[PDB]
């Protein structure tokens, strides 16, 4: 399945997530340091499972929360900085972010 | 400016694409930190087109080698610049003269 | 201190240190102080100083 | 603050009973050489003795 | 096959401070050793530091 | 909200095992260690969802002891002389509602609570039918052979075992 | 100066339709206004200029302790019709000098977006030279008259400065004005156990005011008396509900205490 | 130290 840079994160607390927004890109000016996340895009983890008892569950409650893997953006650790800018690229179709 | 200069800096700066040069002359219309309008000597136009026109200077913005590129409007207001002036200096650029 | 390619001392000042000295163990013949007698080079130091 | 930093030395080496090693610390960024040369330059030559 | 594409940017203010590189215009390279305090570097007689 | 915990458990086919009740005291549960997970007061929120009535709702337990450890938990045997409580051991409060819903750890927590619970009711499920079959001749694969014992599998993930 | 805040500013180096200088122009400007302070140690002051012309030092909203040294210093220039820049400034007091991303102590600081940090660069002397002369003295000679010539912003007062740095000098070598072996090494200490929250009230916490005045009419007033308050001797209070009561568990006890503890230490001073 | 105090006096106030 394709990507998804939705704001929530399943593990990490609000702390690495208040600089976000809720399209979880960073505010612009947002004074950020070493380690954090910028986004913020989780990924699908999972496969294999092949319970369609569950996966008909999980295709009303958890199409969206079956196989999260966050490999969100973080700022590589060592550089600070502020972010002034965020430019967004978008595949058409899918409409556009908030931020976009 | 650097003190002790070797005269090469007009065209060095100028030549270069750093440095908005001033296309058409005319008088300073309206500055701002980011954008200059120029309107036009009554001549220097064709006959339709009122053609008042604007520079957008390109503001913070990365470079191939991660360095900013600001450029700053270094003439004043309602000062009339003839053609092939200098209208902002580029980055590390003074009155257009190159500053390093 | 002594290179092993040759026992010469391969510590040696080399410069803006050599010129302090060489600054220093010099002899103008007629300066300020020429003609005394000094009891001891921690007396010309403070002289000096 | 405008309230500084005022040493507290460590040490009052006395080796030779007539040639003493004080030691003090720690003073403000700049204050070592200035309190130093003032030091130098008053018990060099105002310093009342006999001789 | 990329939905959307995020580039973030971030300015960082780096100050001069030692070991960074500075050179005349004359091939005399060097690296700054110290940040020496106002008062300790050299003044001309009429009170201007160098 | 109601319309989400009632569409999971009507769409749980095998409401046979798992009918609203203990389904919706198990999401209970879920959701209770889900906002304690949210939450930094660490207190067993056993939230009565309104199983058919309406939507979500917390609780607050107080964890009736002389020990004041944990005291976000902590209202002791008459440590409650307010509202007029009339209570000996038990003595708790909705004082805190509205913990969010949509995230991803309270769906991540609620799936797992229903995995876990449906494997384990109809395993329960599959002990009895066969336990109605006991003293019979029923055949099954085997699992495992151990020196001592061997562990046969009768499908179901149903276990039996044969000793020395 | 040491911090700003304008409205449309979200980062030092954005821009503003309609002063002419940069933001990062601003801040540099900035740093170089000179202003001295009397009563307390640090003022917020406050500037709202609109319309065309050079913002300047002197056309800021002046407290009566806050006064400016110059006014025609240029802070920036408002080159549109209807341009607008009201920014709040933080001006405090300090010694030496002090860069900006050293000055960090919490992330509240840089919660709100539009805060700025202008590197703190104070020390009112620009610079100082000085000569001796011969001094044509009452009756002696080759007493010398010092003479000390002073550029400064106009922030400090000269004999002011002079008496300042005086009382520094004097002091400071006081320190060994009868030095000795006064070195510091000490060992087999005996501390009174109390955490300093106990000395402290209620108020020391961030708590609800309405729970403050209820453990106040529940006789609370320090915090090394209210844990020795059981816990039956807390929601008898009048009108404790669970939020009064919630503020209580989370800033008495939460915080890593109980909501009433049998000690023993309070009072090893009061 | 007491010399350059004594220089001092005239213009120190504590």
């Amino acid at each position: 399945g394709p990507e998804e840079i939705t704001a929530d994160i399943p593990n990490v607390g609000e702390a690495a997530l208040s600089k976000l927004d809720e399209s979880g890109i960073v505010y612009i000016g947002a004074e950020v340091t070493g380690g954090d996340i910028l986004v913020g895009k989780v990924t699908p983890k999972g496969e294999t499972q092949l319970t369609p008892e569950e996966k008909l569950l999980r295709a009303i409650f958890g199409e969206k929360a079956s196989d999260v893997k966050d490999s969100s953006l973080r700022v590589p650790n060592g550089v600070s900085g502020t972010v002034i800018d965020v430019q967004v690229f978008t595949r058409d179709g899918v409409e556009k972010d908030k931020r976009a | 400016k650097p003190l002790v200069g070797t005269g090469m800096e007009r065209a060095v700066a100028v030549d270069s694409g750093v440095t908005a040069v001033a296309k058409r002359g005319g008088v300073v219309q309206y500055v701002d930190a980011s954008r200059i309008v120029i309107k036009v000597n009554e001549d220097e136009m064709y006959p339709g087109e009122a053609g008042i026109d604007i520079y957008n200077l390109t503001k913070y913005t990365r470079s191939n080698q991660n360095t900013c590129i600001n450029q700053m409007p270094c003439v004043s207001l309602g000062e009339p610049v003839e053609r092939g002036d200098v209208l902002a200096d580029g980055p590390s650029t003074d009155l257009g003269e190159l500053a390093l | 201190i002594l290179s092993p390619a040759n026992g010469e001392p391969i510590i040696v000042p080399s410069q803006d240190v050599v010129l302090g000295l060489y600054y220093m163990t010099r002899d103008c013949v007629n300066a300020k102080g020429e003609g005394m007698v000094l009891t001891g080079p921690k007396e010309a130091e403070r002289l000096y100083r | 603050v405008t309230e500084f930093l005022k040493p507290r030395l460590v040490d009052i080496e006395q080796v030779s009973s007539t040639h003493a090693k004080v030691t003090l610390e720690p003073l403000e960024r700049g204050f070592g050489h200035t309190l130093g040369n003032a030091l130098r330059r008053i018990l060099l030559s105002s310093m009342p003795g006999c001789a | 096959g990329v939905l959307k594409i995020v580039k973030v940017y971030l300015a960082v203010k780096r100050r001069i401070q030692p070991g960074d590189k500075m050179a005349g215009r004359h091939g005399n390279k060097g690296v700054i050793s110290k940040i020496n305090p106002i008062e300790d570097m050299p003044y001309d007689e009429n009170g201007t530091p160098v | 909200m109601n319309k989400e915990i009632l569409a999971v458990v009507e769409a749980v086919s095998n409401e046979k095992a798992l009918p609203r009740e203990k389904i919706f005291e198990a999401l209970e549960s879920a959701l209770a260690t889900a906002t304690k997970k949210k939450y930094e007061q660490e207190i067993d929120v056993r939230v009565q969802i309104d199983r058919k009535s309406g939507d979500f709702d917390t609780f607050r337990r107080w964890l009736v002891v002389d020990e004041v450890t944990q005291p976000t938990k902590e209202i002791t045997l008459e440590a409650a002389r307010y509202e007029d409580e009339s209570l000996n051991l038990g003595d708790y409060v909705e004082d805190q509602i509205e913990s969010v819903t949509f995230d991803r750890i309270t769906t991540q927590t609620a799936k797992q609570v229903i995995v876990q619970k449906v494997r384990e009711a109809e395993r329960a499920m599959v002990v009895d039918q066969f336990r109605e079959h006991e003293g019979e001749i029923i055949t099954g694969v085997v699992k495992k052979v151990n020196r001592d014992n061997i562990s046969l599998d009768l499908g179901n993930n149903a276990e039996a075992v044969i000793l020395r | 100066v040491t911090e700003v805040e304008i409205d449309g500013v979200l980062h030092e180096y954005s821009t503003k339709e309609g002063v002419q200088e940069d933001i990062l122009e601003i801040l540099l400007n900035l740093k170089g206004l000179a202003v001295r302070v009397q009563g307390k140690d640090e003022v917020i002051l406050t500037l709202n200029k609109s319309g065309i012309g050079p913002v300047t030092a002197a056309d800021i909203t002046h407290d009566g302790d806050v006064e400016i040294v110059k006014p025609q210093h240029v802070i920036c220039h408002l080159t549109d019709e209807n341009a607008s820049i009201s920014m709040r400034i933080k001006v405090q007091r300090g010694r030496g000098y002090v860069p900006a991303s050293t000055r960090i102590h919490s992330e509240e600081d840089e919660r709100p977006i539009g805060r700025l940090l202008v590197d703190a660069c104070y020390s009112p002397v620009e610079r100082i030279a000085y000569n001796v002369e011969a001094a044509r003295v009452e009756q002696r000679t080759d007493l010398d008259k010092l003479v000390i010539e002073m550029e400064t912003n106009g922030t400090i007062d000269p004999e002011e400065a002079i008496r300042r740095a005086a009382t520094i000098l004097a002091e400071q070598l006081e320190a060994f004005v009868d030095l000795r072996d006064v070195r510091q090494p000490e060992v087999k200490e005996e501390k009174p156990e109390f955490d300093p929250i106990l000395l402290r009230p209620v108020d020391d916490l961030e708590l609800t005011v309405r729970s403050a005045n209820c453990l106040k009419a529940e006789a609370i007033h320090y915090i090394g008396d209210l844990v020795q308050r059981t816990e039956v001797e807390l929601l008898k209070t009048p009108n404790l509900g669970k939020k009064s009561l919630t503020e209580i568990k989370d800033v008495l006890a939460s915080r890593g205490l109980s909501l009433g503890m049998r000690l023993e230490n309070w009072p090893p001073a009061s």
